């Protein structure tokens, strides 16, 4: 929950550390958590990386409310320069 | 009978090594030859046969 | 038959401790014995059910770790797979000089693209979604400020 | 001339070479002392990291490597494209 | 297996509809803010509510009190035996209201109707939308037992997909009624381009808004019902990252066969053109 959905693949070692727990014991917690269907997702041996397809959406405060406010605000900016690039591009355009 | 053994044999190994390196794009020679447990020498003369055809 | 309808991983020895003896009663009922191969035919199914499993959560896995999951040898853990691939029952790739399964289909670029846009299309569907539910709310509680 | 040529050099040893021993640095550069390569790399390359006595040049993220661009740019370059065709059909 | 009263899966409004609830709102609304109240006759089948035919039912709400709500069954009844008698096929649906926003009134005004209908559909029409889009919303009632002990089970309206579609004799008379204005030469793609840039008017204001409810929410104004914030989690979580380097490339594929198709097409194009102006050459040498 913590990372975003960018980054949904963790490497073995970290899940680790974070459970204290063995690889061969983290990779068993992790397909039993994908198997009960709290989970989707993937798990990649080679390096040792779990590629979760697994997001929830709930519980949260004010301060993410206003971690949206930045993200939106950063998208309406977004938003706006690909309306004025439009803009700008059609008065040459439209005019023919 | 006998007289077409030779090329059903021969296409039985074809068809069976098509099905053998299905799992790879790249894969070493004597795994290939111990998979089908007949000599390096004889795998390897036949897949150039079949990469010539 | 939830351990093997629910995508559980079932390690053999928990499943069959117990159920040897509950198997071993079955020699008893109408029927007869449901065969010596079937214990270790069994053996199988809890592999192909682990298995379905594995390629569904596991991608790229080392052959070690199969061999390890499957509580099998490499060369049955590889066998158990070469079948499957052999069998349509997964498409998987081993890399014996590496001793990697990947059991992702190589996807051409449309067949990355095709759920790109399909997870967009749900996008685009799923702030449409958040889209009305928005100003509804606005419609409702600008209502409950009317009094 | 003498120190345009050695910006010159400096710029293309940072397109080549990841990392540069502070002797071939000395040497492609002509620099007489030691003292010389490690001020003009403070003054004028501040970017250069001077590690265990070779000069890390640091590489840019995409550059060299083809087809390493942005994807919605040259993609959106792709609407402008259709769009400005065919709003003339 | 208690819910045993087919789900309404959508609604069709048509025309004929819409028209008389228009004429009903500037006969009895015209130059006051009353609503204008109806009901809705016509055929439900497979979870579609084919809302065929409508007719005035005169409404007044204080405009004080707004608990009140002057609507009355006599005339009501009276017109579900003389429509019927018109046409059999045909039977009550729901009713029908005209204004921009819902008022809690709606909730027993639907109560009182699903005697009528066991399950009533309320549609709101705005008679003079501001807004790009279909003007007409659906609704029906659901008893909702909130997880929360304090509260009796609340009956709470739920959003049903709304659709426009004419038959074709009402498509032949709106067509009929829109020559003077509407466009069927326009190239697909005109239409195309014009309805995504609408859309993207859409989600971005939609998303501004949702930050200024955001803002609303730090300030300690307005709270918000957990469900529609877990759904704008949900649309923030199933994100993808543009930035996939794998998925770059595929864009870079499709984008360069798709384009090479436009290439021969415009290739194509090239040569029928020109043979076309040679040929115009010798018409006019002629």
């Amino acid at each position: 929950f913590n990372r975003p959905a960018e980054d949904r693949t963790i490497p073995l070692k970290v899940i680790a550390e974070r459970t204290r727990l063995s690889i061969e014991d983290v990779e068993y917690l992790l397909m039993k958590s994908l198997s009960v269907h709290l989970i989707e997702g993937i798990i990649d041996q080679m390096e040792g990386t779990v590629h979760v397809s697994w997001v929830q959406p709930r519980v949260l405060g004010i301060p993410q409310i206003t971690s949206l406010r930045d993200r939106l605000d950063s998208w309406l900016g977004k938003v706006n320069t690909a309306l004025l690039s439009v803009e700008a591009e059609t008065p040459d355009l439209v005019a023919s | 009978i006998h007289r077409h053994l030779s090329s059903l044999y021969d296409t039985l190994l074809e068809q069976n090594l098509c099905r053998l390196i299905e799992p790879f794009s790249k894969v070493e020679i004597s795994h290939i030859a111990e998979l089908i447990e007949l000599p390096v020498d004889h795998v390897e003369r036949k897949l150039s046969q079949m990469i010539l055809d | 038959l939830k351990q093997l309808v629910t995508m559980e991983v079932i390690l053999w020895t928990v499943l069959w401790n117990e159920f040897e003896s509950e198997f071993d009663n079955e020699k008893n009922l109408l029927g007869g014995p449901l065969g010596e191969k079937a214990g270790e035919d069994l053996k199988q199914r809890v592999i192909e059910h682990n298995i379905l499993v594995i390629s569904k959560y596991y991608s790229r896995i080392t052959l070690k770790r199969l061999s390890d999951l499957l509580c099998l040898s490499l060369q049955e853990a590889e066998k158990h797979l070469s079948d499957m691939v052999v069998s349509k029952a997964l498409i998987a790739k081993i890399d014996r000089p590496m001793g990697i399964v990947c059991f992702q289909v190589v996807k051409d670029s449309n067949d990355i693209l095709n759920s790109w846009s399909m997870n967009l299309e749900k996008l685009l569907d799923l702030v449409e979604k958040s889209c009305h539910q928005i100003h509804k709310e606005t419609m409702v509680h600008k209502a409950s400020l009317e009094v | 001339l003498a120190k345009t040529v050695r910006d010159e050099i400096a710029g293309c040893s940072e397109k080549a070479y990841d990392t540069l021993s502070v002797n071939d640095a000395r040497q492609l550069l002509l620099f007489s002392s030691d003292k010389d390569l490690l001020e003009y790399i403070k003054e004028e390359h501040p970017e250069w990291e001077i590690k265990d006595g070779c000069v890390v040049f640091q590489k840019s993220k995409d550059s060299a490597t083809c087809k390493e661009i942005p994807s919605l740019l040259l993609i959106n370059q792709t609407l402008s494209y259709a769009r400005e065709l065919e709003r003339i059909v | 297996q208690i819910f045993s009263s087919k789900s309404i899966e959508k609604v069709v409004v048509h025309p004929l509809v819409l028209l008389s609830i228009v004429d009903h709102y500037n006969r009895v609304a015209r130059d006051t803010k009353k609503r204008v109240i109806g009901v809705l006759l016509g055929s439900t089948f497979k979870g579609t509510v084919d809302v065929t035919n409508s007719y005035a039912v005169p409404f007044e709400e204080d405009d004080k009190d707004s608990s009140i709500w002057f609507l009355d069954h006599n005339y009501h009844e009276s017109m579900f035996s003389m429509f019927r008698r018109i046409n059999a096929k045909e039977h009550v649906v729901g009713w029908y209201s005209t204004g921009p926003k819902l008022r809690e009134n709606d909730l027993d005004v639907h109560r009182l109707f699903s005697d009528y209908v066991p399950n009533p559909v309320l549609v709101i029409i705005d008679v003079q939308p501001e807004e790009l889009g279909i003007p007409t919303k659906a609704y029906y009632a659901v008893e909702e037992v909130k997880e929360n002990a304090t509260q009796k089970s609340q009956k709470v309206f739920v959003h049903v997909p709304s659709e426009i579609a004419a038959h074709e004799v009402e498509e032949i008379g709106v067509e009929h009624l829109l020559r003077d204005v509407k466009d069927t030469t326009i190239s697909t793609l005109a239409t195309e381009v014009t309805g995504k840039l609408g859309a993207l008017k859409g989600l971005d204001a939609r998303l501004r808004e949702i930050r200024s409810y955001l803002e609303l929410v730090i300030q300690e104004k307005l709270p918000l019902n957990h469900e529609i914030l877990y759904h704008l989690q949900d649309v923030f979580n199933l994100l993808p990252n543009l930035s996939v380097l794998e998925l770059v490339k595929a864009f870079a594929v499709k984008t360069n066969d798709m384009m090479l198709v436009i290439y021969l097409s415009s290739l194509i194009r090239s040569v029928i053109a020109l043979h076309n102006l040679i040929n115009n050459k010798m018409l006019n040498k002629e």
